[PDB]
């Protein structure tokens, strides 16, 4: 069996509706039950079992979670959303071959935020053992979508960049980035200007934190 | 009550061969089919398998995937013999309590269990702090170590409000991660902030204090 969950993304304003699809290829009902599941899985936990046999609530879930459907077409509502209601949700065949869908990640939307950031020198002792790493943490900002770029005395620099960034915040919704740009102490020592430059659009210009190595 | 405990992940070669057991208690163990589901880091989940309760001869069912493991079960345990690892093979490996005589099943599943599948040996990680050079950002940076997971917290879990710690990023078979914490001005640097980094693959536990420049 193929189970299509749609959409693979959502974003839903809190208090309002969450509609999530998933589509068999063949009808999951017998003649007494149709057997498709609803999960709700959060960052660093297992899957947490909402929908029993397409409308059935499990104990303790919020009346908020709805399931229906029969056949082949299931639909899980979540009205009104909840700020914890950020999670990604799987629909399953709870039956036979126990087929999962996709999943769908749901955002939940909330005001507009730029980024908090934050510049850092290479540690004393990372330099002892001669390497050095610039990070720069860009906190809490929504919407999600942001770019970064590192200049060394003005002139951009990628490879040695690594980037990192979380899970949608389950409490005030927002999203945080990580960017360390790795370097040999040599060349570190060679250059004078470390910026850190974000694209969000809570700016119409690049967010900007910077240091100047001879002045620390 | 009800209660479901996997282990047995670690760090195994490619090739390589490795069993996960999965400890249960507060219910009739008997009674019960028993799955192992699987998922790859930001992957879907993926059902692997079952053994059968009492009434139905303990036999077991596979996914197409892995028709290569096997699964078994002491009448209060239940195993997953895994043969030929490979890449994807590396995931967090769950075992549920499936269908017995009416209850619901994946209701219950445990915490999950780790298996990297690579030839990338274990290494422990190098701490460093962040200082900057009314709300102050600090961080910590957790380079070089392999495999996952490391921990972080902050003045032993005491600064738990305004604490970000990110996904680990793979680099060529070294990972790396970051925390930052955002205190009042008033608490550093009067006072210390520490990052609390654990590794248990390597037997490792560092604190490394962030001091003013
Ligand atoms: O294979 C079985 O033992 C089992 O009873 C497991 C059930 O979940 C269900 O799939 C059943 C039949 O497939 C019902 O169609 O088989």
């Amino acid at each position: 069996i193929v189970l299509t969950q749609s959409p693979a993304s959502l974003a839903v304003s809190l208090g309002q509706r969450a509609t999530i699809s998933c589509r068999a290829s063949k009808s999951v009902s017998s003649s007494v039950n149709s057997y498709m599941h609803w999960y709700q899985q959060k960052p660093g936990q297992p899957p947490k079992l909402l929908i029993y046999l397409a409308s059935n609530l499990e104990s303790g879930v919020p009346a908020r979670f709805s399931g229906s459907g029969s056949g082949t077409d299931f639909t899980l509502n979540i009205h009104p959303v909840e700020e914890e209601d950020a999670a990604t949700y799987y629909c399953q065949h709870s039956r036979e071959l126990r087929t999962f869908g996709g999943g769908t990640k749901l955002e939940i939307k909330r005001a507009d935020a730029a980024p908090t950031v934050s510049i850092f020198p290479p540690s004393s002792e990372q330099l002892t053992s001669g390497g050095a790493s610039v990070v720069c943490f860009l906190n809490n900002f929504y919407p999600k979508d942001i770019n970064v770029k590192w200049k060394i005395d003005g002139s951009e620099r990628q490879n040695g960049v690594l980037n990192s960034w979380t899970d949608q915040d389950s409490k005030d919704s927002t999203y945080s980035m990580s960017s360390t740009l790795t370097l040999t102490k040599d060349e570190y020592e060679r250059h004078n200007s470390y910026t850190c430059e974000a694209t969000h659009k809570t700016s119409t210009s690049p967010v900007v934190k910077s240091f100047n190595r001879n002045e620390c | 009550e009800v209660m479901l405990v996997e282990s047995g992940g670690g760090l195994v070669q490619p090739g390589g061969s490795l069993r996960l057991s999965c400890a249960t208690s507060g219910f009739t163990f008997i009674d019960y089919y028993m799955s192992w589901v699987r998922q790859p880091p930001g992957k879907a989940l993926e059902w692997l398998g079952f053994i059968r309760n009492k009434g139905n001869g303990y036999t077991t069912e596979y996914s197409t995937s892995v028709k290569r493991f096997t699964i078994s079960r002491d009448n209060s345990a239940v195993y997953l013999q895994m043969n030929t690892l490979r890449a994807e093979d590396s995931a967090t490996y769950y075992c549920a309590r499936d269908i017995g005589y009416g209850n619901s099943p994946f209701a219950y599943w445990g915490q999950g269990t780790l298996v990297t599948v690579s030839a990338a040996s274990i290494t422990p990680p190098s701490v460093y702090p962040l200082a900057p050079g009314s709300m102050v950002t600090l961080g910590c940076l957790v380079k070089g170590y392999f495999p996952e997971p490391v921990t972080v917290t902050w003045n032993s879990g005491s600064l738990s409000s305004g604490v970000h710690t990110f996904p680990a990023v793979l680099q060529s078979d070294l990972y790396t991660l970051s925390s930052s914490v955002t205190v009042p001005s008033s608490t550093w640097p009067s006072e210390t902030v520490t990052c609390n980094v654990a590794h248990p693959a390597s037997s490792t536990k560092v604190d490394k204090k962030i001091v003013p420049r």
